[PDB]
RNA sequence: CUUGAGUCUCGUAGAGGGGGGUAGAAUUCCAGGUGUAGCGGUGAAAUGCGUAGAGAUCUGGAGGAAUACCGGUGGCGAAGGCGGCCCCCUGGACGAAGACUGACGCUCAGGUGCGAAAGCGUGGGGAGCAAACAGGAUUAGAUACCCUGGUAGUCCACGCCGUAAACGAUGUCGACUUGGAGGUUGUGCCCUUGAGGCGUGGCUUCCGGAGCUAACGCGUUAAGUCGACCGCCUGGGGAGUAC
């Protein structure tokens, strides 16, 4: 396709699911794939094995891509923080860089009020 | 008068303005009875951030004490300078020199 | 919080997220927030910090 | 410590993430400890430091 | 507060001689002073009120000294109102 | 007269107050790129947003609000309360040597002023959050808690409202009465060789003796021992209600 063997993965741990985005280092994306459509809903789709599933699921879109080696971003709580890395690394992947962009505001906007039992 | 330790840092492709505005500041400053006690050009120099863009900045010191007025006319040229990026601009705490 | 680490080694080197951002930050700003709760729920930790 | 410019001895009072480092964690008096953050305060703003190790 | 020169200065200008902060007169004197050149100030911003505290305590400050003064001089009271247009 | 109170000189610390600038992190919104079938949410769900291409991802821009870290057993203020950085205007407090006034003091019904949040008026502003309201879910029901949205308001200027578990549930000023450990800020002195050691003022935590207390507990920052002035209580309900 355009064979581009080194890019960026972007990895959102958010609380309930687990999407992993694979794109060159500028930004397009180059393929991507998510816990919650990789088969388990609700429960089990917020769980460290699903993002697993999926960020190997991933790969095997990107792969095609000619991709060797490529960063980590990462964000976000949750499970498959951690996980999706291991798999995406194991996966056959060079890996160099992981840093988390996870958005820390230095007090800004009042977060949402909600659970409460 | 008063002191005040400004640092004023310019547009990396204006350095050559560096050198001017430099020579203007001073004597305005002097023409109404001012006092310099120090001066320093950093030039060029890396950003840790991108401020207002670019990774690099011309930065200049000061450190001056003259009347509140001539220093404060000055505080809005700063602003009218295209040139000029980033200012600030501390207080007296007894003329300063040397070092930096 | 930059991990590069050169040299090939399968190690996260995870641990320094767990010495600023992430969580008990993060999971401070989750929810609500406070507004008053701190100043005594979080102030109560030195009544116990005491020993 | 005391001074904004002297990005070489606030480097030290700084974890590789850009917050400065806690005054518990470095005997650090309080006096000093205030007098401090601010010229790690000001100095960030003179991009002469980072606010955060991402930007 | 006050400038250490206007300040000097007024202290001869009533000080019973030199060098003598604390007069009656002299305290009247480097009250008003700061009680007139803070109004220029709180005609503007008004909402200042934790800075009128100060204020109102010299005013009143003012008072008891001149009420002092005319109780153990009814002189220098009547003399040191008019260098200063006091009581109204 | 000088020890009470105040004045002057020189410093010290401070999220004290008023005004004006300004920086970075984030959210949301708009536009475009990459990319494709989900995303969002929960205990599950569902409403909802997605092929009219969301979500994720990158770039550019707009805008409002709040200032991570430092930060604390912390600091400042009369109280309410006050946190990014910079400038201007300004109030208080403390120490130090001393110099000066010479009881100018303490308290204070009435009075005057300050007063969290919510609320009200005028004109602005409006990102996020959210009474009301509308859906979805839960339940026997659910006019709720939970989820998806969302107006007032929250922000600003000026004016009004004067209340709160406005609390230390403990009025202000002053003098006395064994201790211990700690925080914070000033200061005299000593090879500080180095931090340090001998102290000496201000503010402030925790423990505790005597004594006080119905007990819990308070305990040199007293609720102990005393003095000056003030406010207030006199069974529960009715009722801080009616007139
Ligand atoms: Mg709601
Ligand atoms: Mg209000
Ligand atoms: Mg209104
Ligand atoms: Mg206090
Ligand atoms: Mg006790």
């Amino acid at each position: 396709r355009k064979q581009v063997s080194d890019g960026v993965a972007h990895i959102h741990a958010s609380f309930n699911n687990t999407i992993v985005t694979i794109t060159d280092r500028q930004g397009n994306a180059l393929g991507w794939a998510t816990a919650g459509g990789s088969g388990f809903r609700g429960s089990r789709k917020s769980t460290p094995f699903a993002a697993q599933v999926a960020a190997e699921r991933c790969a095997d879109a990107v792969k095609e891509y000619g991709i060797k080696n490529l960063e980590v971003m990462v964000k976000g709580p949750g499970p498959g923080r951690e996980s999706t890395i291991r798999a995406l690394n194991a996966a056959g992947f060079r890996i160099t860089n992981i840093t988390d962009v996870t958005p820390i505001p230095h007090n800004g906007c009042r977060p949402p009020k909600k659970r409460r039992v | 008068m008063r002191h005040y330790e400004i640092v004023f840092m310019v547009h990396p492709d204006q350095s050559e303005q560096v050198p001017g505005m430099i020579e203007r500041y001073t004597a305005a400053i002097t023409g109404a009875e001012g006092k310099i006690h120090r001066l320093e050009d950093w030039g060029r120099r890396q950003l840790a951030y991108p401020i207002n863009k670019l990774h690099k900045a011309h930065y200049v010191l000061m450190n001056v004490e003259a009347p509140q007025e001539v220093i404060d006319e000055l505080e809005t040229t700063f602003r009218f300078n295209d040139a000029v990026i980033r200012s600030m601009v501390m207080r007296t705490k007894h003329a300063v020199t040397e070092a930096s | 919080i930059k991990v590069r680490e050169n040299e090939p080694f399968d190690v996260a080197l995870r641990r320094f997220k767990r010495s600023c951002e992430k969580a008990g930050v993060l999971a401070e700003v989750r929810r609500r927030e406070f507004y008053e709760k701190p100043t005594t729920e979080r102030k109560r930790a030195k009544a116990s910090a005491v020993k | 410590e005391i001074d904004y410019k002297d990005i070489a001895t606030l480097k030290n009072y700084i974890t590789e993430s850009g917050k400065i480092v806690p005054s518990r964690i470095t005997g650090t008096r309080a006096k000093y400890q205030r007098q401090l953050a601010r010229a790690i305060k000001r100095a960030r703003y003179l991009s002469l430091l980072p606010y955060t190790d991402r930007h | 507060s006050l400038s250490t020169e206007a300040t000097a200065k007024i202290v001869s200008e009533f000080g019973r001689d030199a060098n003598d902060t604390g007069s009656t007169e002299v305290q009247v004197a480097l009250l008003t002073a700061q009680i007139n050149h803070l109004q220029g100030h709180f005609a503007e911003h008004k909402k200042d009120h934790h800075s009128r505290r100060g204020l109102l305590r010299m005013v009143s400050q003012r008072r008891k000294l001149l009420d002092y003064l005319k109780r153990k001089d009814v002189a220098r009271y009547t003399q040191l109102i008019e260098r200063l247009g006091l009581r109204r």
